[PDB]
């Protein structure tokens, strides 16, 4: 895939928006034409904007913050309460920036995605069974979230789990 | 996960107390029956594509409307689909037979299964036969040592 | 418990029980009536394990209840012995679970934050478990002893 | 503020061999901040991999 | 989010309008205060440990079956989940009084709070008695000015 | 808001607000007064400002009300007014708010795109906020206008 | 080893080994000499192992040595048996170091695409390989049997 | 320092300093000599202040001096009133540098598992920094007190 | 990134000693200077896409064989990553006038440009004659003030 | 990393034979002093924050340069940082001890430690003090069993 596509491929799915819509992230776009940063190193730029807390922190719970990080770096939904309440105490108590590299860092991350694919939704039993606490759980939320993927849901993070 | 010691000490600890005689007894009791469910998980371990290919012809031969064109079971990959749910439940009731609890398949199996099947359009119904076909399968090499947690499996479904 | 850890492991990797953690299953299933018989002396002497636990560590930092100190007062003398008494069983757990994971869920996961807020010096809580780990030390035979010094060393590592 | 850059083979013999192209993996020279060296040189020994080398330019 | 000067400017934007007098006469009012609200924030900052262990001193002594075994707040993850809660609340309890506003307790705090109180079993009413021994602890300290967001949070949880 | 800016570093980052956030909100606390008074005399005089800006732009650049010109029509010259007035509106609200974020959500995000879509010659548009600029100026004094030109300039460079 | 893969998971989470894990190496330690007796039977039985169990699965299989056959000729029949050879010595591998990874390390990891590859018949690998698990099992006792046979059964589960 | 962290933010974004940055920016320049002014005078008394600061923790906490005590013994004590000089000498980097930056990166980066595991007691160090706060506010004005106080009260609550 | 402010703090920390009178009187110094380098700051980016089309101009007519086919400036891309460049450099050298330190140019933009530049058969004698028609504008523009961060620019490259 | 037993089979698996009666004696001897092995590592692991506390006093009363202002040990995260590297240094001969060979200290600590070290300045002469120092204050403990890694360590970064 070339620069331009995973340029495109890692806004849409890291800030679901399109690049022109955004103040692109001039200097990481050329590092990451110049092969000095990795397509990670891109993605973990993009959730240390600012303008990723304008859009995914600002105005939401740590439920929906630590949802938006699981969609966006890992392709998928919290499934189980242990595992959306970590991530919520990691938000809370370190911070975003933490959290998220604690998302990038995750086996699951490198398993799934490496240092060079932008993360994207698996639908198969075989994303889930091994990683996650409750694998049909965590199948049925991303699948919901995959279904209606425009909508940014406003169901409380608690109930679905 | 659970297994029934960690059960018992959380039984106590929400007692909040040291373990009593009735609590030892119970969990010698665990230890007691330990090498038999060893035993049969190991047995189950090492017949598991005999046991997986026995179980799906026994529920194809009962629903055969499954493997016809329109059935849930008619494609090659909702074949193996079919094939590797059956495979999770025999896995999962193996951990459950070496752990002693259920409580494995509740969460790892059983929650959100009913969702999954019936977003997908699988037949629930037809998922618990080939759980009692698999468990009928399993009973005939180990006994009824995993009847319980087939059971359980199967009760979850419906 | 030794039993939910292989399984989490076969799990991970989506497979059965290997023959590593059927042999990890079967030497702790033999185990269990010593762990057993360690477990219940334990659990039988622990009113006097904490309270000779709970003199040696004042004698040792007297600061501890002086005006001023952390346990202070009669409540907070009470609140101490108590914690000693958590530790005590939540290690007799461990013995019976033949891993830690009971320890850390019920004790360990935030006490950090927990000592370091209430301002507790974590010091004189390893020193009052060391002398808990002696005094069961005293009670049981050397292989026992043994057995149950892994736990006590466990508290003691995960609080400093 | 400073950045070190990692030059690191990883072989890939644990895993299984795969017909996707895979030699950007193995064979890398990497720019990272100082607070993740840490964490991805431990990556790095976890996987097998060798540094084969770290320079820092200033 | 939203501070006093960005809730007046949306209102006027929304009527299409420049400032009139009245906003003008709002907004001075809102500079007026800044001042004792940064004060007051500054003094919540700097003692926040020692504002945490008294509240949660008040808390644990007006209920002491929360620490028991069987209670909410019996373990030490529990308990550290506990006065971790009452960090949260104190902390963007200074953020809204630094705002001027409550739309960042409505939406960073309020909004999911009861929903995950529910599902995790967390006791309500008990949570409530801890906000307000916060509120008296900080009233002790910095007087009246923090005495509404706290009430926000304490009607919003209830 | 500089306020609503700092507190959502602070969230961010899930930490009180720090000494140099601290100093930043007492900063634009104390210019509250200074900024109320530059938004006052801006609202005050936005008719003139408005129209004198629409003189400037149409005498610089006659094509736009000319036939086949973006502007041409009562209508569309309309809008062209109006847009030179919520921009003014916007600048106000800057002024007093701190910072460009009411500028940001209300009006410079997706402009440039908009005026793309309908034709819209943004030098033209950056002429007549330039015109604006000085008609303001005009009214405020030499401190007061440094203060307007600042948003006047951040515009400006958002549109290019 | 089981000590690699006690290390490894100490090392996952930067700790020393913990009382599970050490029980886990206690437990290898104590095994060592039945392991060594086991390996050493089937080591010093390795060529009657191999010729009985690749003359039960050609007996069984006599399409294999048919002509046409993947085994046809004495070349390929030898590198069928020299097959045998490698897994049993993987078996005694495994029963060494009393964990599996010698055996997926060497041959099992890649051995599905490279018998794709060489259109080698799975399913008469597995029952070369259930012959060689008779084979040995009557030189072993019971109980050595069984502790080889997991290996064996291992290696079986792992080609299908 | 605040300069640091206004252009360290907008070349995060790639641009050009915001209207809020330039005001943050400018009021640091104009609030310099306060601090020069506030940091000459810290600087200055430095021995005075870590003086009086270790007598009023060692009259407050006398058992960091007792034996057994953390402090005790003259190197002990000595390289303690050194931490407290460290913490003194990084407030007045703060006072000058705007931010709390060079406190971090100097001093509060690692002070946690520093003193975890070298017995060094919180508490202790707490009560010396705001002896040393106090004893600052003795020879500073109400304004320049509380100016010095931001810094301390941040290298405190850093502490806890 | 380091300022002036932080480069005096880090010489007397090397020292492990509080500020001396000659410390305190650099630092004076650089509050001194702050709010003209501030006003040079502005002034340029208010100007910057002014600054930016006559800088490229002036690159391009004295050289114009860059933009002919067979230039590093031949085609839309190249002549656009070429003006992203200079842009670059005014937009640090607008950084480090409000720093008052070279650190940032040497950290963000001098590091690794050379090896860049020689890896991509970028000319860097005329990006030094770049630097240097956009020093001549942003003089013209705001006067020597700026000079020195473009003089560092096109030593680091040349 | 590998083990004596993964090595010896590792050794074996190269000429392609089976275990020799030397190799089976090989592993006889790692099994005999596997439960010494197990006792020391032990033994450490109960005392590493001792163990670290004096080898640390140890390095820094023989180098106090280091800890002075402008040595490579002066600042609270550059001390924590070299603390860490001797707890490193410590869990890895642990980990060696058990295994009975020292391939985990080299592919997991000594490989690239020379490059990283001379990048940030670390100095490696001071560095193999320290581990001297440890090995001295492990072998008070458990004498001479672990005195083999500590110099596979030294010696791989001297
Ligand atoms: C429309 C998509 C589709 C495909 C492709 C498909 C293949 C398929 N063939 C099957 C059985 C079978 N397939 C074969 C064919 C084999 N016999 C010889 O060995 C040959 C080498 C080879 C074919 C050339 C045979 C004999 C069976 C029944 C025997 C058994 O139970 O395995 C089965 C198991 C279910 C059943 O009993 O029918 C599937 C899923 N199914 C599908 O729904
Ligand atoms: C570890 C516990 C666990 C279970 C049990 C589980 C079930 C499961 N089955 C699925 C699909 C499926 N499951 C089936 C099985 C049905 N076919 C019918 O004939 C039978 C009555 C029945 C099986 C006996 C089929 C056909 C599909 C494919 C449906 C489709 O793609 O439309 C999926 C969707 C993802 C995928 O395609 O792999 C899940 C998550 N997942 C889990 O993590
Ligand atoms: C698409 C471009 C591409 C190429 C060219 C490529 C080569 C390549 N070969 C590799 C391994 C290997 N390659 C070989 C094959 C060689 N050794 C034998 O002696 C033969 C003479 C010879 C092949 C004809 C072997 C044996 C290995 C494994 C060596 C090891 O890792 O220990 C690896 C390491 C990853 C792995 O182990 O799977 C790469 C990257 N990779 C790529 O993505
Ligand atoms: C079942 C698991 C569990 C643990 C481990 C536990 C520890 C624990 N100890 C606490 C307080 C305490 N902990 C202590 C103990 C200290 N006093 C001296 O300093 C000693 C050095 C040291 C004990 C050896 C004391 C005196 C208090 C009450 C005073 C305070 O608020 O700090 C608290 C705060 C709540 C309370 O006041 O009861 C917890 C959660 N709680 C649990 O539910
Ligand atoms: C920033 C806004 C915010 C809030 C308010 C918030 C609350 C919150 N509290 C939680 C757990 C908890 N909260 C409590 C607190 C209760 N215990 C009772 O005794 C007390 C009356 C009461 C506190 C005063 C407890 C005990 C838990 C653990 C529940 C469990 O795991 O069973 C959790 C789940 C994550 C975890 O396990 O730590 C959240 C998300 N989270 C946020 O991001
Ligand atoms: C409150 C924030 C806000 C802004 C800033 C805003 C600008 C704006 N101006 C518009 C149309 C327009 N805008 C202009 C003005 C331009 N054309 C002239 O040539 C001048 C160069 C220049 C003005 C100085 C014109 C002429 C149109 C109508 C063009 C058409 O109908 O396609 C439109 C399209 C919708 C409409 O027709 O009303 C928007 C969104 N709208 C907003 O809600
Ligand atoms: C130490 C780990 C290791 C393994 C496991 C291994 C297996 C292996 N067997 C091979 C060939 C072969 N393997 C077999 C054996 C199979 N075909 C028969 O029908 C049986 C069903 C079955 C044995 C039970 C045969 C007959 C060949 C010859 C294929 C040919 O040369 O065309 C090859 C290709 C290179 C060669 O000719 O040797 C490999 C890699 N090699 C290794 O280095
Ligand atoms: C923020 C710090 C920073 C700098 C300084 C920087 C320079 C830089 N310029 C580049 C390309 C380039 N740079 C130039 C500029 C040259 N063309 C010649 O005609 C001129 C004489 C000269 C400029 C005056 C050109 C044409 C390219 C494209 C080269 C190509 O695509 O082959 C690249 C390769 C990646 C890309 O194209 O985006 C870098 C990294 N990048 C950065 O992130
Ligand atoms: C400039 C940045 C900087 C800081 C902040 C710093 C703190 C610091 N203090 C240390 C030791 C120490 N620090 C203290 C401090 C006292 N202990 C008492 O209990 C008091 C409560 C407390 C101070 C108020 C003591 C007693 C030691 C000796 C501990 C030992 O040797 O075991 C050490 C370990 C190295 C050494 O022994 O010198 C560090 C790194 N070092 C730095 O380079
Ligand atoms: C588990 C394997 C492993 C090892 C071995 C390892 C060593 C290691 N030490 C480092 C820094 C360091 N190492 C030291 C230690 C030195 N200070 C001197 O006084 C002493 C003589 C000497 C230690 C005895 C120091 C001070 C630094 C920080 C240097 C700096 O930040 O500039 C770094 C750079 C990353 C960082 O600072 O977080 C690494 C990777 N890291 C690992 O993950």
């Amino acid at each position: 895939a070339s620069v331009d596509q995973i340029l495109r491929a890692s806004y849409r799915q890291i800030l679901e928006k399109e690049p022109q819509e955004l103040q692109r992230l001039s200097v990481a776009e050329s590092q990451l034409r110049n092969g000095e940063i990795s397509v990670k190193e891109f993605i973990r730029a993009l959730g240390y904007s600012e303008i990723y807390a304008k859009f995914f922190l600002a105005r939401w719970y740590n439920g929906k913050v630590a949802e938006f990080n699981f969609k966006h770096f890992l392709g998928r939904q919290p499934a189980s309460a242990t595992e959306l309440g970590s991530h919520i105490t990691l938000i809370g108590t370190k911070g975003l920036k933490v959290a998220i590299d604690t998302l990038l860092a995750s086996q699951e991350y490198q398993d799934n995605f490496g240092d060079d694919t932008v993360p994207y939704y698996r639908l198969q039993a075989e994303r889930y069974v091994g990683t996650t606490d409750a694998p049909s759980r965590a199948y049925v939320l991303a699948r919901s979230r995959v279904q209606t993927a425009l909508n940014k849901p406003t169901v409380p993070s608690y109930s679905l789990v | 996960m659970l297994d029934a010691v960690t059960k018992i000490i959380n039984r106590t600890d929400a007692e909040g107390r040291y373990f009593a005689s009735k609590d030892f007894d119970e969990v010698t009791r665990f230890f007691a029956t330990g090498e038999a469910r060893l035993r049969a998980a190991s047995t189950i371990s090492a017949n598991a594509a005999s046991i997986l290919r026995e179980s799906a012809a026994a529920l194809f031969t009962e629903q055969p409307d499954l493997l016809r064109p329109g059935g849930n079971a008619y494609t090659s990959r909702r074949y193996a689909a079919c094939v590797r749910d059956m495979e999770y439940f025999l896995r999962y009731a193996t951990y459950a037979l070496v752990a002693g609890d259920t409580s494995v398949i509740d969460e790892r199996v059983l929650n959100g299964l009913k969702e999954t099947y019936m977003s997908l359009g699988v037949p629930i119904p037809s998922t618990v036969a080939g759980v009692t076909a698999m468990k009928g399968v399993v009973a005939s090499m180990i006994g009824s040592e995993a009847n319980v947690y087939f059971d359980h499996i199967a009760k979850g479904l419906s | 418990s030794a039993i939910t850890k292989a399984i989490l492991n076969a799990d991970a990797e989506a497979r059965y029980l290997s023959p590593g953690e059927i042999d990890v299953v079967r030497g702790y299933l033999a185990s269990g009536e010593r762990r057993v018989r360690v477990a219940r002396v334990l659990s039988d002497n622990a009113l006097r394990i904490v309270r000779g636990a709970g003199d040696t560590m004042f004698q040792k930092r007297p600061d501890l209840v002086a005006p001023g100190g952390n346990a202070y007062g009669e409540v907070r003398t009470a609140k101490c012995l108590r914690d000693l008494d958590y530790f005590l069983r939540l290690v007799t757990y461990g013995v019976l679970a033949g891993d830690t994971s009971p320890i850390d869920e019920i004790g360990l996961i935030g006490i950090k934050e927990t000592y370091s807020l209430l301002e507790v010096p974590v010091p004189g809580v390893i020193d009052g478990i060391k002398a808990a780990k002696q005094q069961a030390a005293a009670l049981l035979s050397s292989e026992d002893a043994a057995e149950a010094s892994f736990y006590f060393d466990y508290v003691i590592s995960a609080m400093s | 503020a400073r950045t070190i850059s990692i030059t690191a083979c990883v072989p890939r013999r644990t895993k299984s061999v795969g017909a996707s192209r895979e030699i950007q993996n193995v064979y890398f020279t990497k720019r990272i901040s100082f607070d993740q060296f840490t964490p991805e040189y431990q990556r790095i020994h976890r996987q097998g991999g060798t540094i084969l080398n770290v320079q820092c330019m200033g």
